[PDB]
């Protein structure tokens, strides 16, 4: 179905013409755009006081990257390579050997934030959720080097954002 | 430029300030995306799609799934589909507040932009809220979707619904029946309905033409 | 009626802990609002809730004029609160 | 005395310019459903401090190919022009009292248009041209129409004093009078002044700033200002010649205060205006006033040469 | 709220009062206490001169009345 | 010394002006764009802080470089960037704007705009939300307060 | 001398005090200037140069002017009109020294001064750009660069060969 | 005398402002900063070049109704004259005559801009 939005035609009776004529010399309909301007000047203003206050977020928000670890301090990153395999920008530089105790173990996890698009497909093709997009996104530097991170800034990140981080993924778990 | 939406140049002559000819000199934003593309895999390619038309990204990413489902044989559940339209719907919503507004903002018009634009805020916070990013969500994948809603969506997405009527009506009182916005807009741009048909042109500008199309 | 406007703006001048307070927190907050105390951390930053506001404007932090090593009496950053607060303030939890 | 006078006259027309910046940030935001400036100062009270200080620091720069001697004037005559309007008005006592002092003004403003055609022009740019040539027409149409608008209103009054439009609307106001005239009027000031929907001059949607494309740090400034002050003048004049306020001669503080309250009225509804309509088209501008505002001014001209000489109700000559 | 406004306007109304009181205060410190005198034609401007002549003191605002003529 | 003394006021008092007054170009390039338009949006008012978009260069300090800065389009972001008379700074904002983004591996694509014009803050993010953005605001405005050019003239 | 240079914008710059102050009217100077960029290759090849290591050069150009005819040519190529005069030199010092109380970088010192009149030293023994692989770019190649940015615009868009290369003294 | 002080110390406090401008800030000019504005690239012909004015017969009608004008402004005086009907006449019959140049020139189509 269809409907038109302009095919009206205005009555012609002397009534309807004087009030297009007094309309045409009194600005009515401009009247009535400063009353909705007037109307809007008297209601609430919807600013909110950043940086004392802060939009809403939700558990799946993909903000600053953060490498994870176990309860027991160990690293989850196996060296799988499928985040590195996945991302679409190729941000992801990862080399890897054995460790001293036998471990399968990253000695290169590097991530280039001027590459990366914010995606989150690392996070969800990691099968030990090591990488995660953490909750932090007021992380702009002044140099183009410092968003280069390395294995130790991830490891940081992980480190600081632990317990928000945890937090979210138990939130949002169950949606994955 | 600000009317020039940052990346066009348009090389005019003008007899006075009539216009003899207008050659749209575009790819100043050409980026290689479908080389690019060509070099990714499928589910690689779909951020592609959502940064094509940055103001509808779920559509261009439901239209990249349909075309991928059909080369795949395969069919998305009903769910994932209602959610399909439901999110497309709300992204068409998006994309008309930002059309209307900027065409009025480049007219001169801009307390309608700054309306309009904080419920362009809410349905953002709607797209954080399934995605996580607020517009280049990259949430319609072929086969589906890849995340299923909270338990709150449904129920704020109806109150945005039931709030955005009225939105809607305060834009209209300043522009629908204001003689400076009809003096501004009638006349203004007439093409004919062949004149669309033969040089290739579809949705808004047919149906303003009055051809009864619609996909 | 005017006089209950009136009555509020001065009981909020006298919430911040006199005019001194009341001007301290106008100036490097831009904001004379006045809140149930939620909590503070250890940094300093004092953290604040008023339910009857609209959303986004719900819950509010005063930060603190020293952290670390630093002094943030006007240099107030974002990135100041602990990632709990950061998720409390943010709303990705109801619960402090 | 008389310089102490002039610069009483000066300096707070200056300040009010600066905030009345300020008041119209803040009163577009909260239009538009924001707060404006309230971060710089105490309710954002320092912004235009901080606006003018960060404007008169900045570099400016003259175009190589620019008229560098009317590239420098035009900033020059704007101003001068802008503080001069303001040294007839009674407030209740003109610093300047003149016994034509409507045709001074209408003088002024003519020749406060120059400055921007000069600037414009000396620029030696396509975008400054344009602006300029929009200048050109807006002030052809709405020359003529304020012209015989003025004509018309100051018929009722007897002279061209304003003490003596004062002494008329001693006990009615010309708005009540000639109200039709009035609005002819008002519209007449926004196209003079280039305000919205007639800010064709300086549109930033078509041209990139208009006719001060090139103008920066101070002499931008200064076009800013002198903008401004013919805002407030214009409604200030509007206010004298329409709205008129009782005036006691023992205790002029009064006239003072309502004719302050009036001129900000009319101010606010120029922002009010701004952030209510669209922009015109400067062809559609030119038809609207030849079109359908002179044929009503010149008939409305005829009606109060007339009306006096049939009602009996000459005013005295002096 | 839409009385953040009030403090720019009120800043604004004070500096437009200035120059009005200024110019008022003035003319009447120059004038001995009273109304500068508008002369808008020759007589009143006559009348001036006169009376800085009748003053004595090369002042027209300077009055003199009946105890100066016996 | 009393000389010292009055240099750290003056530039003290000169730093706050512009820190206090920034005017962005009217400069937009991609999707990046949408999200200046969020700031200027009533929620996250950037007219508070006293940043106004100004639309001609030669009335702008900062120049937001938001979105892809292609091969065809470096040539008039330099010249825009030249024409921007000093003190003027530059925020690159996006992935695109900082390196390459998604398109780093592009024959149309400069790989970052610090090859182009020299960038003051790098704001991160596909797109950097309002509050990103606005983050890396007042972080130039923090970098803007420490600079103390009389400071060095008069050791100078 | 180049783009951002003092030489030639020193001498390009002397167009808002009305005429060309010269000492004995620029007759007895002779200057053989050097291009910025041959000056900095020249310094790259010293690095990269194994046999440089302890060495003296000199960096000069390929063709030597008088003054006058140096000062000549520079407000030909500005298109600005060329009024010198001859100044004594003590009366030159004591200018000289005028513009040095500025607080601020002098347009002019009694050192500059000096170094103005100064002819500019032979030294054939000690090697060169064309020993360090660098071939001397003259004058008159790279003069409208930095001198077009001194004409107006009745004269921006003229070409570089609208002006006869000035008399060099080999 | 009043006057022209008024006048001298608006000129005076303007060219200072402009001498204070260009004199107080660091300045650093080149050849691309200085080089004239379009939006990015090179300006393809010249600025001087002829720019066609659509509206040059409104302009002459302008230059007549201004002159129309100038009569009409000594109005006020006139009308404190004893030959009232006279000078009714005499304004109404120059108002008439404007009107009648308006109609012409609308009804010949001279306030069409050229296209
Ligand atoms: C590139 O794609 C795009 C984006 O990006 C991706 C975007 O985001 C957006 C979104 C943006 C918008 C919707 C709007 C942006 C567009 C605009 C054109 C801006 C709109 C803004 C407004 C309409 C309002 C903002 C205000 C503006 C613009 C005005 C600017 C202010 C100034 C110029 C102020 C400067 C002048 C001043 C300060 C006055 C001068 C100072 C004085 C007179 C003070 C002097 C006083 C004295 C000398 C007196 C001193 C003496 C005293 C006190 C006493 C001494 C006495 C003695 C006796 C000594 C869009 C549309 C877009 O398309
Ligand atoms: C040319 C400008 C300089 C000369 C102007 C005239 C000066 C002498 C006036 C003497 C007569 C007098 O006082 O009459 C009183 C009259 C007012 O009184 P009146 O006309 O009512 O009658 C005289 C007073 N009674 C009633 C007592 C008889 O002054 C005027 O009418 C004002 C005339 C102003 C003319 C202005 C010309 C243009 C100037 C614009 C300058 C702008 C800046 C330009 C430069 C910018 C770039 C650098
Ligand atoms: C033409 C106008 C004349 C009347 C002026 C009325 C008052 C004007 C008030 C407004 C002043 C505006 C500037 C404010 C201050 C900031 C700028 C500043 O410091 O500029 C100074 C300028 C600064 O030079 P600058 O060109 O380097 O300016 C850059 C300034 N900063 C670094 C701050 C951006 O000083 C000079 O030009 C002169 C410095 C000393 C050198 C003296 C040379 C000799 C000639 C002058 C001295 C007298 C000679 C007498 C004998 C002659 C015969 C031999
Ligand atoms: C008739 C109308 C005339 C014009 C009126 C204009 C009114 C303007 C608004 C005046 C109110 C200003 C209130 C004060 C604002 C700033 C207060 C405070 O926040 O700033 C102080 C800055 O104060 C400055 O140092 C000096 C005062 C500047 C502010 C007052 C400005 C007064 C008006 C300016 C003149 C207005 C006309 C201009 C011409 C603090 O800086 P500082 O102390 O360092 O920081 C270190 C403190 N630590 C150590 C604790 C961390
Ligand atoms: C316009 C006519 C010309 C006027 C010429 C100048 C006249 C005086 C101008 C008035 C000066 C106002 C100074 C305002 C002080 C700053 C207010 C205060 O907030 O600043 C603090 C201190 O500011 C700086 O430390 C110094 C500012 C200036 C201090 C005084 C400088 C000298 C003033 C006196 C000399 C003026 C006359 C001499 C020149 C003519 C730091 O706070 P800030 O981080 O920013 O705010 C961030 C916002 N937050 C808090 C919400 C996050
Ligand atoms: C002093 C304070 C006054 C304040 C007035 C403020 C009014 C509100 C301000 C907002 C308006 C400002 C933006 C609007 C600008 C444009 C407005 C506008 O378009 O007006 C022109 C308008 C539109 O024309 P079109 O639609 O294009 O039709 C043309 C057909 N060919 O036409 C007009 O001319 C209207 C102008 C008002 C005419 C006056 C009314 C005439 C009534 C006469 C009756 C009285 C006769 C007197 C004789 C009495 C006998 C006893
Ligand atoms: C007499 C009129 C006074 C001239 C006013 C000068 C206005 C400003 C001109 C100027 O600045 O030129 C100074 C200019 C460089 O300044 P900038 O133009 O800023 O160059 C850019 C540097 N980054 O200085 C110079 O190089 C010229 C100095 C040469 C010394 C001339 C000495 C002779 C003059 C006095 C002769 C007296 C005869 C008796
Ligand atoms: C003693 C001299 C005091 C200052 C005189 C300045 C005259 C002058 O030569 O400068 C012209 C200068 C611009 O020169 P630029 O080519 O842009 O580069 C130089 C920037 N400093 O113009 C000005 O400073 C404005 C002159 C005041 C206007 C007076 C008109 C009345
Ligand atoms: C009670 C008695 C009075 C007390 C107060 C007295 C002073 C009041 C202010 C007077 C005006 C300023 C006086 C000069 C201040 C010092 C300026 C200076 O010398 O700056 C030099 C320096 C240039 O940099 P430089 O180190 O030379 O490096 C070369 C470039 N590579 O650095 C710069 O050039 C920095 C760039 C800015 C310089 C100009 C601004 C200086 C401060 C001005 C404040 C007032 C502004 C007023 C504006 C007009 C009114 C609105
Ligand atoms: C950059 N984009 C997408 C815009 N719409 N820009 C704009 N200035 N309106
Ligand atoms: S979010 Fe996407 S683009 Fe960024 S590192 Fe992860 S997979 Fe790569
Ligand atoms: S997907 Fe996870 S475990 Fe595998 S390499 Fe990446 S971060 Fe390590
Ligand atoms: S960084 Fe992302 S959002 Fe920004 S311009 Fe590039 S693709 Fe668009």
């Amino acid at each position: 179905t269809y409907k038109f939005v302009n095919m009206r035609e205005p009555s012609m009776d002397m009534k309807s013409v004087t009030d297009r004529a007094a309309q045409t010399l009194l600005w009515t309909e401009l009247v009535r755009g400063l009353g909705m301007t007037l109307s809007y000047l008297f209601r609430e203003p919807a600013t909110i006081n950043y940086p004392f206050e802060k939009g809403p977020l939700s558990p799946r928000f993909r903000g600053e990257h953060a490498l994870r670890r176990y309860p027991s301090g160990e690293e989850r990153c196996i060296a799988c390579k499928l985040c590195e395999a996945v991302c679409p920008a190729q941000a992801i530089t990862i080399e890897a050997e054995p460790r001293a105790d036998g471990s399968r173990r990253t000695t290169r996890y590097d991530i280039d934030m001027t590459k990366c698009i914010y995606c989150g497909f690392c996070q969800e093709a990691c099968p030990v959720d090591a990488i995660v997009e953490g909750p932090n996104f007021e992380f702009s530097t002044e140099t183009h080097e410092e968003l280069l991170y390395n294995k130790e800034k991830l490891l940081n990140n992980g480190d600081k954002w632990e317990a928000e981080i945890a937090a979210n993924i138990q939130a949002d778990y169950l949606y994955r | 430029h600000p009317a020039a939406h940052g990346v066009l140049r348009l090389v005019m002559e003008l007899s006075g300030e009539m216009v003899r000819k207008c050659d749209p000199h575009i790819g100043l934003l050409h980026r290689g995306t479908e080389k690019l593309i060509e070099y990714k895999t499928y589910l690689q390619a779909l951020p592609y799609f959502d940064r094509l038309d940055y103001v509808s990204m779920m559509c261009n990413e439901q239209a990249y799934s349909l075309a991928v489902e059909k080369l795949l044989n395969i069919q998305p559940p009903p769910r994932a589909q209602w959610i399909r339209v439901l999110f497309g719907e709300i992204t068409r919503l998006l994309n008309h507040i930002m059309a209307v507004t900027t065409h009025a903002l480049d007219i001169g018009a801009m307390t309608p932009f700054f309306w309009m634009f904080e419920e362009r805020e809410k349905m953002f916070e709607f797209y954080e809220r399934v995605s996580g990013a607020r517009m280049h969500a990259a949430y319609i994948r072929p086969g589906g979707v890849h995340q299923d809603l909270p338990l709150g969506l449904l129920d704020d997405i109806y109150e945005f619904s039931k709030n955005f009527s009225f939105r809607i009506d305060e834009l209209e009182e300043m522009l629908t029946n204001n003689r400076i916005w009809r003096n501004r807009t009638v006349d203004i741009g007439v093409v004919t309905a062949e004149d669309a048909l033969n040089y290739g042109f579809s949705g808004v500008m047919l149906r303003g033409s009055g051809i009864q199309w619609d996909l | 009626e005017l006089v209950q406007v009136l009555r509020r703006g001065l009981q909020q001048v006298s919430g911040h802990g006199g005019l001194r307070g009341y001007l301290r927190v106008l100036f490097r907050a831009n904001d004379v609002r006045v809140g149930t105390l939620v909590g503070e951390d250890k940094y300093g930053n004092k953290y604040y809730e008023d339910n009857k506001q609209f959303f986004g404007r719900h819950r509010w932090v005063i930060y603190t004029t020293e952290m670390n090593g630093r002094d943030t009496f006007w240099d107030v950053d974002g990135s100041m609160v602990p990632p709990e607060w950061h998720r409390w303030l943010h709303c990705m939890t109801d619960d402090p | 005395m008389f310089m102490i006078n002039i610069l009483s006259l000066i300096i707070p027309i200056l300040l009010a310019v600066a905030f009345l910046t300020l008041v119209e940030r803040k009163v577009l935001g909260y239009m538009q459903l924001r707060k404006g400036p309230n971060v710089v100062g105490p309710y954002g009270l320092l912004q235009p401090i901080a606006d003018a200080l960060k404007l008169f620091t900045k570099e400016p720069l003259r175009p190589a190919t620019s008229s560098i001697s009317m590239f420098i004037i035009a900033p020059i005559l704007a101003l001068s022009l802008a503080l001069t309007m303001w040294v007839p008005l009674p407030m209740p006592y003109p610093l300047i009292n003149m016994n034509l002092g409507v045709l001074f003004m209408l003088a002024m403003s003519s020749l406060a248009v120059y400055s921007i055609l000069w600037s414009g022009w000396a620029s030696n740019s396509k975008y400054a041209l344009i602006g300029a040539l929009r200048a050109v027409a807006q002030t052809i149409s709405y020359e003529v129409t304020l012209a015989i608008i003025l004509l018309s209103v100051l018929l009722m009054n007897g002279s061209y004093t304003l003490s003596t439009l004062i002494t008329t609307q001693e006990h009615i106001w010309m708005i009540f009078t000639s109200w039709p005239l009035a609005m002819m009027w008002f519209i007449s000031t926004l196209a003079e002044t280039n305000r919205a929907p007639f800010d064709l001059t300086e549109g930033e949607s078509e041209l990139v700033s208009g006719f001060n494309v090139e103008y920066a740090a101070g002499p931008f400034a200064m076009f800013f200002m002198a903008e401004y002050a013919n805002i407030i003048m214009m409604n200030a004049f509007t206010a004298i010649l329409f709205l008129g306020a009782s005036h006691d001669p023992h205790t002029p503080e009064l006239y003072t205060i309502n004719f302050v309250l009036k001129t900000l009225a009319l101010t606010i509804t120029f922002l009010w205006i701004r952030a209510s309509y669209p922009r015109f088209r400067y062809d559609q501008l030119m038809h609207l006033l030849w079109k359908s505002f002179l044929p009503l001014t010149l008939a409305l001209c005829m009606w109060h040469i007339s009306l006096p000489i049939m009602t009996a109700s000459i005013p005295p000559q002096s | 709220m839409w009385f953040e406004i009030l403090p720019g306007i009120a800043v604004m109304a004070a500096c437009l009062f200035i120059p009005g009181m200024a110019t008022a205060h003035i003319h009447k410190f120059t004038n001995g206490g009273k109304e500068k005198r508008v002369a808008h034609f020759s007589y009143q401007w006559n009348l001036m001169e006169r009376d800085r002549c009748i003053s004595g003191v090369n002042r027209y605002h300077v009055t003199k009345g009946l105890e100066n003529i016996d | 010394s009393r000389g010292e003394y009055v240099v750290a006021k003056l530039d003290d008092l000169v730093n706050w002006a512009r820190r206090s007054s920034l005017w962005p170009m009217t400069f937009g390039l991609a999707c990046c764009a949408v999200e200046m338009m969020h700031m200027a949006a009533p929620r996250y008012d950037m007219d508070r802080f006293g940043v106004v978009f100004r639309a001609s260069p030669r009335q702008s300090d900062v120049m937001i470089v938001a979105g892809t800065l292609t091969n065809k389009m470096a040539p008039a972001l330099r010249k825009v960037y030249d024409q921007m008379p000093e003190p003027r700074y530059v925020v690159s904002m996006g992935s695109c704007a900082n390196g390459g983004g998604y398109y780093h591996y592009s024959y149309s694509v400069v790989r970052g705009c610090d090859r182009i014009v020299p960038v003051d803050i790098y704001v991160p993010g596909c797109p950097p939300t309002a509050e990103a953005l606005l983050y890396g605001i007042l972080q130039l405005q923090r970098k803007i307060k420490r600079e103390k050019r009389l400071r060095i003239w008069y050791r100078r | 001398f180049g783009r951002e240079d003092r030489f030639l914008n020193y001498f390009a710059s002397m167009r808002w005090f009305g005429g060309v102050p010269l000492i004995s009217l620029g007759k007895e100077t002779v200057k053989q200037p050097v291009y910025i960029v041959d000056v900095s290759k020249g310094i790259i090849n010293a690095i990269k140069d194994p046999d440089a290591k302890g060495k003296t050069f000199a960096f000069v150009g390929p063709n030597r002017y008088l003054l006058f005819d140096l000062v000549q040519y520079i407000f030909a190529v500005a298109y600005r009109p060329f009024l010198p005069y001859p100044l004594p030199h003590f009366a030159y010092r004591w200018v000289g020294r005028l513009f040095e109380v500025s607080p601020f970088e002098p347009w002019t010192t009694r050192d500059k001064v000096e170094r103005v009149h100064m002819s500019d030293m032979t030294l054939p023994h000690l090697p060169g750009l064309e020993d360090l692989g660098i071939q001397a770019t003259p004058l008159e190649l790279k003069a409208i660069e930095v001198l077009r940015r001194h004409r107006t615009y009745r004269w921006l868009t003229s070409e570089m060969e609208d002006v006869k290369p000035a008399k060099t003294v080999n | 005398m009043n006057i022209m002080l008024t006048l001298l110390t608006n000129v005076t406090l303007a060219s200072l402002l402009v001498l204070i401008a260009f004199w107080l800030p660091q300045l650093n000019a080149y050849s691309e900063k200085t080089s004239p504005y379009e939006c990015g690239f090179d300006p393809m012909g010249s600025a001087r070049l002829p720019f066609s004015m659509k509206f040059f017969l409104v302009a002459i009608t302008f230059l007549l109704f201004d002159l129309e004008i100038a009569l009409l402004l000594p109005l006020p005086w006139a009308s404190q004259t004893n030959n009232l009907k006279t000078m009714l006449t005499m304004a109404l019959f120059l108002l008439i005559l404007l009107a009648a140049s308006l109609a012409y020139e609308w009804t010949q189509k001279g306030l069409e801009w050229a296209e």
